[PDB]
RNA sequence: AGAUCUUGGUGGUAGUAGCAAAUAUUCAAACGAGAACUUUGAAGGCCGAAGUGGAGAAGGGUUCCAUGUGAACAGCAGUUGAACAUGGGUCAGUCGGUCCUGAGAGAUGGGCGAGCGCCGUUCCGAAGGGACGGGCGAUGGCCUCCGUUGCCCUCGGCCGAUCGAAAGGGAGUCGGGUUCAGAUCCCCGAAUCCGGAGUGGCGGAGAUGGGCGCCGCGAGGCGUCCAGUGCGGUAACGCGACCGAUCCCGGAGAAGCCGGCGGGAGCCCCGGGGAGAGUUCUCUUUUCUUUGUGAAGGGCAGGGCGCCCUGGAAUGGGUUCGCCCCGAGAGAGGGGCCCGUGCCUUGGAAAGCGUCGCGGUUCCGGCGGCGUCCGGUGAGCUCUCGCUGGCCCUUGAAAAUCCGGGGGAGAGGGUGUAAAUCUCGCGCCGGGCCGUACCCAUAUCCGCAGCAGGUCUCCAAGGUGAACAGCCUCUGGCAUGUUGGAACAAUGUAGGUAAGGGAAGUCGGCAAGCCGGAUCCGUAACUUCGGGAUAAGGAUUGGCUCUAAGGGCUGGGUCGGUCGCGGCCGGCGCCUAGCAGCCGACUUAGAACUGGUGCGGACCAGGGGAAUCCGACUGUUUAAUUAAAACAAAGCAUCGCGAAGGCCCG
RNA sequence: AAGCCAGAGGAAACUCUGGUGGAGGUCCGUAGCGGUCCUGACGUGCAAAUCGGUCGUCCGACCUGGGUAUAGGGGCGAAAG
């Protein structure tokens, strides 16, 4: 809602922070076995713990 | 015509979310919240129904910043009680104090005899 | 609410400190608000007064009397229900009343009691008549109304 | 804000510690000298126009008189 | 006009709760919103407030009667008992 | 090889069922490789203010905004997207939280418990750690004298921690502008609340007068003495302040539902004056749009008063829609108070808006001209305020917080350009933390989903009409609900019609059909006398032209006997069966004429009667097969219990 | 419905008539709440209970948000397990 209270609105800051896609340096590195990043989450798909 | 909207976040016809209609400058009707309605003071006595004259009803906390003139009348007990009932006090007063002498007055002069 | 009998707001004064005390007396019918009411001993027999069972005569009827010397009123509190001193015995202390039950009790001199009947009257003649009536005089006291057999 | 009725009232006003400016506003039919205080806008509103003009060069010296046409 | 034969003020309740139950409250609730003559001021404004609680509009005196009539004939036989034992008590 | 075996994969079915709830799309152009679906323009429609409009609460959490992509997703497509990627976006003393308590939750003391712990919330507690007051002192120091500090005396029951509402209580921010996305928060301009000021910031108040001796022509000066914690009004009460503690009292906060009136505003309506548009085949001085003044002060209307003074009323009077009021003081006259959201004024026109232009700063809060006017209406609708009633075996919160009064413990100075003190005017400083974007739903929430379901509110135009009904339209919005094209077979789903008969169909008039609004008549048995009842039954209903009836405002003079073509008194006269003029809503009744007898012309909108059974009625019930005769109910009857108690939990 | 006004008739008791008034777990009927019938639609549905018309109630035992309390042999139940 519009009304939050700090906890939540600095839970819900770490769940947009990480939810982005992997860099692209990152399938150079040696040995990386990561194709993409399998813990995204879209709001519509899938809804938050709290 | 023109439709309007609430200026807060509070959206239920509460006590507190009363609004009037003002017309502003740019020519057009908003909401402006009202302040509740305030009481004139209720008499000391609790008899006579009627409100006090010569205070200005507000609410509890704008009696801070009044003047000490606004708040009371220039009488004993003014701004406390009714004019009436402060003279049936005196009156009652007086009175219930001239039976206490009389009925001294009585006794005294009845012990006069054995 | 959720009672008949109408309370009396009586105020006195402190006999020990400059103060008003406010009470919450039971009012027996015929007193009326302007009216001076006196507790005590050496009270006299009027409706209102509260003094002590012992001192009364012996077919005086009392509104809000006391089952133990020195607790609050306990019985006859119901509206127009009232409860009748019927003798004494100096010796012992002893006092018998008879309450609105019919049944009699023997109970220490010392216990005070208003004297005249109950306010509210005869409540109980109205019926009721509604079971929505019903509803709202029990809505007020307690969750027990709609009874099923 | 506050009116101003008379002159001598505003000469003083204007020569209050808290002045900030001085506006002058000619209107069609009055003049009106609008002084900044701390709290209020104090506003004297002249019907005719020699005596604003008097006013004009009466006001004290180190304020602001901008004009407001 | 005369608008109602028999029933009076139970009119209201058309024809439900029974003849008898009707005529037996009609005349509880004529006593209940009559207005009766105040003893202490002499106007005729002692209305029921509440249940056993009748105000005078005009002295704003509040007196503690019975549920439907001011007073109750048990009250005034008991007042009656009080002041007689009462002159009997002393002499 | 089996176990309706476990896991994984794949067939036929099968390019099949299907992509059919809520009327609807069409033309041209643009971008683009590509257009039924994107965008723009034109046209035709829909939602029709109880919206498919504009904003919020809960919930979601970045879905908001801009740019780009066309892999996957948006059950057709897409140049589009709530998709993907890259960046950006939420600004507060005065909007909320924060504070208070409610129903309640919950420590400590105590009790219980093998024990984690739980019972209990004032009950088996030494439960006040505070105080301007006075004394003892340390002089800490600008040691004048007031601020520190320790102890003692005196006073001190929130009698109980603490938590508990983004809808309850709760001081005080509004107007204009501005972004791609934020604003009552940013900018501009106007205010306001609270807290603070020790060295006291400025004024004003307190508060600055009489008496006696002298001097002095008078006025006025000198000395002494005495007052001075304000003043006015008969009163209601008023004035700008108006010394005052512990303590006490009271008020506000602080109160249900419904009815009927009245005042104010906003909207609606009508008549004009402008400005801009629309029609002009003919007519239309015509049709449409628009035509501001916030908070906060001051003044004035208006509304209300169970406020005061004079006076004393029956031949009772006043008065409301209703009421109701009066020797406990009517009517009448004169006052006082409260609210003042209305008008004027400061704010204020400089801003805003509407038009007509002129410059450019690739994208100016640009510059300029003009205007922003006069009126009338009302059982109109919506808010708000007020008055007065009705209902209750229902009586409709608490606490923070603020204020007034009683009392006078004390404090202040010796007549000084004075003191203590000040709720008066102005001045100075500060207001920390958290939330703030967006959706709020036939696509941002829940239902596995862009699911015909569910989900709490605010605002509410014109016509018809009783109406927030239904139907049409304006402001605003949308593209027909996850596809289109071509045909018009059966069967179906939804909707109509049907000659003659009229329930012969069927378990059964199921379904459909009939009736239906308003006016005028006229209404039975039975009945608990209230009802039945819109009983039943009958007539009328359009258009046009009139005719009556139902109101409100003013003014009615007999005149120069004269000078403030006008005014004071008076010789100077009889509307007194009331007239003259002006203005104004709808409503009712009647008449004529008239149309192919059609007229509540769409919409809205009871089939009726005679009985039998059951339940008195209103209400409730098996969410998802049973709404009933079942349950409940008032009424009636019985039982237990006087508190060391009845019933019950533990 | 009570209450009230006026007129008329009455010896009174009182009665009759016309207005006023606006009561009611009152009636028709929106919103809301519910869910009778078509035993309609749908029934691998829009929907693991929905949709259409027709319906019951619609000032009260009314509808509803939020905060609270009651927890499994327990709760709560105008009562249908
Ligand atoms: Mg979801
Ligand atoms: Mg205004
Ligand atoms: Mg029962
Ligand atoms: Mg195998
Ligand atoms: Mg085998
Ligand atoms: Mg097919
Ligand atoms: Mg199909
Ligand atoms: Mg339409
Ligand atoms: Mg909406
Ligand atoms: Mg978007
Ligand atoms: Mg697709
Ligand atoms: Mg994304
Ligand atoms: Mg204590
Ligand atoms: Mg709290
Ligand atoms: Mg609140
Ligand atoms: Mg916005
Ligand atoms: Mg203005
Ligand atoms: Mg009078
Ligand atoms: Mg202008
Ligand atoms: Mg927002
Ligand atoms: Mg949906
Ligand atoms: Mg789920
Ligand atoms: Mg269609
Ligand atoms: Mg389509
Ligand atoms: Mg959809
Ligand atoms: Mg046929
Ligand atoms: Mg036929
Ligand atoms: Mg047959
Ligand atoms: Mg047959
Ligand atoms: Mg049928
Ligand atoms: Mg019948
Ligand atoms: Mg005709
Ligand atoms: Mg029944
Ligand atoms: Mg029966
Ligand atoms: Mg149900
Ligand atoms: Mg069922
Ligand atoms: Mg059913
Ligand atoms: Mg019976
Ligand atoms: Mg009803
Ligand atoms: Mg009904
Ligand atoms: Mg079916
Ligand atoms: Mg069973
Ligand atoms: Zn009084
Ligand atoms: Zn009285």
């Amino acid at each position: 809602s519009s009304h939050k209270t700090f906890r939540i609105k600095r839970f819900l800051a770490k769940k947009q922070k990480q939810n982005r896609p992997i860099p692209q340096w990152i399938r150079m590195k040696t040995g990386n076995k990561i194709r993409y990043n399998s813990k995204r989450r879209h709001w519509r798909r899938t809804k938050l713990g709290l | 015509v023109q439709r309007l909207t609430y200026r807060r976040r509070l959206s239920y016809n509460t006590a507190s979310n009363k609004t009037r209609l003002s017309r502003t400058p740019g020519n057009r009707i908003v909401y402006l919240y009202t302040k509740k309605v305030g009481k004139a003071p209720k008499s000391a006595c609790g008899v006579c129904p009627g409100r006090l004259r010569g205070v200005r009803a507000v609410r509890p906390k704008v009696l801070m910043r009044l003047s000490k003139t606004k708040k009371h009348v220039s009488r004993a007990y003014g701004g406390s009680m009714c004019a009436k009932c402060v003279r049936d006090r005196i009156k009652r007063a007086f009175l219930i104090e001239e039976q206490k002498i009389v009925v001294k007055v009585l006794k005294a002069q009845a012990q006069s005899q054995k | 609410p959720g009672r008949g009998a109408p309370l009396a707001k009586v105020v006195f004064r402190d006999p020990y400190r400059f103060k008003k005390r406010t009470e919450l007396f039971i009012a027996a019918e015929g007193i009326h608000t302007g009216q001076f009411v006196y507790c005590g001993k050496k009270a006299q027999l009027n409706i209102g007064n509260v003094l002590p069972v012992g001192t009364m005569p012996e077919g005086t009827i009392v509104c809000c009397l006391e089952e133990k010397p020195g607790d609050r009123g306990k019985l006859a509190r119901a509206s127009g229900n009232y409860a009748t001193v019927i003798s004494h015995n100096p010796e012992t202390k002893k006092t018998r009343v008879k309450l609105p039950s019919g049944s009699k009790k023997v109970i220490s001199s010392a216990n005070r009691a208003v004297v005249g009947v109950v306010a509210g009257g005869g409540r109980i003649d109205k019926p009721i008549l509604k079971a929505g009536r019903a509803y709202h005089k029990y809505k007020a006291k307690r969750n027990c109304w709609p009874r099923v057999r | 804000p506050r009116k101003i009725e008379e002159i001598k009232d505003f000469l003083l006003t204007a020569r209050r510690k808290d002045a900030k400016s001085v506006k002058i506003k000619k209107n069609k039919d009055n003049v009106k000298f609008k002084v900044r205080c701390s709290r209020y806008l104090y506003t004297l509103v002249i019907t005719d126009k020699e005596k604003a003009e008097k006013l004009k060069q009466s006001l004290p010296p180190g304020l602001a008189v901008k004009e407001l046409k | 006009a005369k608008r109602t034969k028999k029933v009076g003020i139970v009119g209201k309740y058309g024809t439900r709760y029974g003849a008898s139950l009707r005529k037996m409250v009609k005349k509880i609730e004529i006593s209940q919103h009559a207005k009766y003559t105040c003893s202490f001021c002499g106007k005729t404004k002692m209305k029921r407030r509440a249940v056993g609680i009748w105000h005078c509009g005009s002295c704003m005196k509040t007196v503690a009667g019975g549920a439907w009539t001011y007073n109750t004939t048990s009250a005034v036989t008991v007042k009656s008992a009080i002041r007689r034992l009462k002159e009997l008590k002393d002499q």
